């Protein structure tokens, strides 16, 4: 039971509700009308992962104290334009961190 | 004779405690040196957290499950949780799991260890999902064995973390238990620290500080030589290799009360080493009723009387640096026997000087112990451990005697449980009354009599003001540990 | 109450060794403070020695290093040995007992049990 709302360049998402330290939060991008694409992911304690295209330009940051997180577009370009989604995956069914958007069960509203 | 006895009691008890303090400090220094070499975000030992319970409070079980889910360790395989249920009253407790992790509860018809194919594949088919096992009630060893099999199913699991049903783990209470397993190839098991959280009643607070002393001063000293005798029940990691080797001999032991003591003694008998990590904390409750505490202590002492011989017989397997294990066992035996003999002799020979000197010496020894505990925990409440000197004489010594008599023999249930305790209390009261009746005079011109009366009155005032401090702390609610305050608030909110 | 019977008092004109002791009959002799009191013609009564309940010895300042006391709980007797007696010690020796007392053990009114006594003739 968590509700994710993202605003926003530096996007930032706040997730109301209890977030256990073993949950893994990810940012996805949806291209204009084909399918969602992976952008980034990280647990609530460390060990972040990034996409092949997005490597070193976008930095993942989490507050860990106010249940908020942010993404920095330090090298944004018109090439990577999409609708950004923030998702939670609980380790309630499996601890296997996956790159599949189907595995994530809590989603925020799309931005931009 | 009496002077020499009370002089030995004070160098034979405080001296070994100073030695244990020094060894524990050296062990903590070694562990800090190991930890300082740990890289950031380190995770290289896949674990499989195992929770085994029979009938726990749904709130406490939910707190334990959420605490396990809150662990920051980045390499966990699953949460094998075995429940000795398969009944309507117990199913409710399993429902707690279903509301914390998932509806993957399984209901096998048979217990794994009592089955022809005692393999994990009979129950579980998918190894990448948290599982709750509602096996028939047979004990804690059976459920722990089922958890061991389900963990050993996975070929990628290198360690297994055993946690009690009502243990509220800390955040880094999994990283700091399984780290020492990779520090030395000889280390095959790690025992974490268990701290009591329900420090409200007097017995619970004294037992909390006894737990703190036994884990920080008595288990650390053994951990310096890597021969921890008993891995803590609420929290402890085992290498999957040693658990695979010893899960068969540990079960079918010929039997129900040792549980973790027999597992640790098996790890010792195989020739391996066990350490203790004070940086890993797991909170568990403590018994409150004195009668229930005496029953628990007599069960623990029966298990100890059964396992001390196996611990002694495995001291040669460790060669050198294994002399400390045999010395600790010998000291544990001789301490109880010497205490019983000294106090019986003092009671029989009703000398006020000897009795007052014994009381003052024991109080001073306990005061020094509590002073070190207060320094180590940075907590003044550790001085309540002084009052623990009463519990050992009223809830432990009768427990030791009851365990010894039951082992020797290998309304009747009440007599089997509380008849040496009641006889011991009656004997203590009779010894006090006989001392008062025999030494019934007042001579305020003798230095020795002045010393006796002043010492006994000052000790009475000391314990009275300690009890008053405890009472004002309880009414102020200063005694409650922060976890107790949080849990009480959340239970009231519910 | 305790009843005391005194024995001893032989002539020791110039030195010697003899024992003067008061046997006690009562209930609890282990908790009684025993004491020895002299009575001289020129004086009234004086403290000369006393053994406490826990075998603590007390002697007077005038005669300290020439004395000893002993208590036998197995016989309910206490004895005061003689060491280098002097002509000034021609007083009649009495035995005193008490159970409850204060910080005064050298006065005659502190003790409440007395015997008969015996002479010395030195
Ligand atoms: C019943 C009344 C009329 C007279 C009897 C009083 C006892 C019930 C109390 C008064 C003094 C107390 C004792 C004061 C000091 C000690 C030492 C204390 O510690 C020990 O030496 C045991 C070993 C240890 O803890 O280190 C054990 C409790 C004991 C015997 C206490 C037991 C309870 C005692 C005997
Ligand atoms: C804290 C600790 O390690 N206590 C040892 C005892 O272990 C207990 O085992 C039970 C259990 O059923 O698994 C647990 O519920 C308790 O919390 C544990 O304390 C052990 O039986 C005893 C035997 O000598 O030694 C204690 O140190
Ligand atoms: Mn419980
Ligand atoms: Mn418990």
């Amino acid at each position: 039971q968590v509700q994710l709302v993202e605003s926003g360049l530096r996007l930032a998402c706040a997730a109301s509700g209890r977030i256990f330290s073993s949950d893994t939060l990810a940012w996805f991008r949806r291209a204009p009308g084909k399918e969602r694409e992976f952008v980034a992911a990280s647990r609530w304690s460390g060990g972040g992962t990034d996409y092949d295209s997005v490597k070193g330009r976008f930095t993942f940051s989490r507050d860990n104290t106010f249940n908020t997180m942010c993404l920095e577009m330090n090298s944004l370009k018109p090439e990577d334009t999409a609708v950004y989604y923030c998702a939670l995956r609980t380790a309630r069914d499996s601890y296997y961190y996956t790159r599949n958007p189907t595995g994530y069960d809590y989603w925020g509203q799309g931005t931009q | 004779s009496a002077v020499w006895g009370i002089s030995v009691y004070g160098v034979f008890v405080l001296g070994f405690y100073i030695a244990q303090i020094v060894f524990s400090e050296f062990n903590r220094m070694r562990l800090s040196d190991w930890i300082s070499l740990r890289p950031d975000n380190w995770n290289a030992t896949r674990v499989a957290v195992i929770i085994a319970g029979y009938r726990e409070d749904p709130f406490m079980f939910k707190k334990c499950l959420e605490s396990v889910r809150d662990s920051e360790y980045g390499n966990v395989a699953r949460l094998i949780c075995v429940i000795d249920g398969d009944e309507e009253e117990d199913l409710k407790m399993a429902e707690i799991y279903k509301q914390v992790y998932n509806d993957n509860v399984k209901k096998p018809g048979v217990v794994l260890c009592e089955s022809e194919n005692k393999n994990g594949s009979t129950i579980d088919s998918d190894v990448s999902k948290n599982i709750c096992i509602l096996q028939p009630h047979r004990g804690k060893r059976e459920s722990l064995y089922t958890g061991f099999q389900l963990a050993s199913m996975d070929p990628s699991v290198h360690a297994v973390v055993l946690i009690d049903s009502d243990t509220v783990l800390e955040k880094n209470a999994i990283l700091e238990v399984v780290y020492p397993l990779s520090c030395d190839p000889n280390i095959k098991a790690v025992a974490g620290e268990c701290k009591i959280w329900n420090t409200d009643t007097i017995l619970s607070m004294l037992v909390s500080w006894r737990y703190f002393s036994a884990f920080n001063v008595e288990r650390g000293a053994q951990s310096l030589w890597k021969t921890v005798q008993c891995v803590g029940g609420p929290l402890g990691a085992y290498t999957i290799d040693i658990i695979n080797e010893i899960k068969d001999p540990w079960i079918t032991q010929t039997c129900t009360y040792g549980d973790d003591r027999r597992l640790t003694n098996e790890v010792l008998m195989r020739g391996k080493k066990i350490v203790y990590t004070p940086f890993a904390v797991g909170w568990s409750d403590s018994p409150t009723n004195v009668m229930r505490y005496i029953v628990q202590q007599t069960r623990w002492s029966k298990s100890w009387c059964r396992e001390i011989w196996y611990t002694l017989g495995s001291a040669w397997k460790h060669g050198f640096s294994g002399i400390y294990l045999a010395f600790e066992c010998m000291y544990q035996i001789m301490y109880f026997f010497l205490v019983m003999y000294l106090f019986s002799y003092i009671a029989i020979k009703a000398d006020i000087r000897a009795q007052t000197a014994t009381v003052l010496v024991s109080t001073l020894v306990t005061i020094i112990k509590s002073s070190y505990l207060a320094l180590r925990a940075k907590n003044l409440k550790a001085f309540y451990f002084v009052l623990y000197t009463y519990v050992y004489f009223f809830c432990m010594i009768p427990a030791r005697i009851t365990a010894m008599f039951t082992m020797f023999d290998i309304v009747w249930l009440w007599a089997k449980q509380f008849l040496i305790t009641y006889m011991w209390w009656a004997g203590v009261l009779a010894a006090g009354v006989y001392s008062i009746v025999d030494n019934w005079y007042f001579d305020w011109a003798d230095i020795q009599y002045r010393f006796a009366l002043v010492g006994i009155c000052s000790y009475l005032v000391f314990v009275s003001i300690v009890l008053v401090i405890y009472l004002i702390g309880k009414i102020t609610t200063w005694n409650y540990t922060p976890l107790q305050k949080e849990l009480i608030e959340e239970r009231y909110l519910h | 109450q305790v009843q005391l019977v005194e024995s001893g008092g032989g002539l020791v004109q110039a030195g010697g060794s003899l024992k003067v002791s008061c046997a006690a009959s009562g209930r609890a002799f282990k908790t009684y403070r025993m004491a020895w009191f002299r009575q001289a013609p020129g004086k009234e009564r004086e403290f000369v020695s006393g053994i406490s309940a826990l075998e603590t010895t007390y002697y007077a300042d005038s005669v300290k290093g020439r004395f000893t006391i002993s208590r036998d709980n197995t016989k309910n007797t206490v004895s005061l040995q003689m060491d280098s007696l002097k002509p000034e010690d021609t007083a009649v020796y009495y035995c005193a007992a008490r159970r409850y007392g204060g910080t005064d053990y050298t006065t005659t009114g502190s003790y409440d049990y007395w015997g008969q006594g015996t002479q010395v003739t030195v």
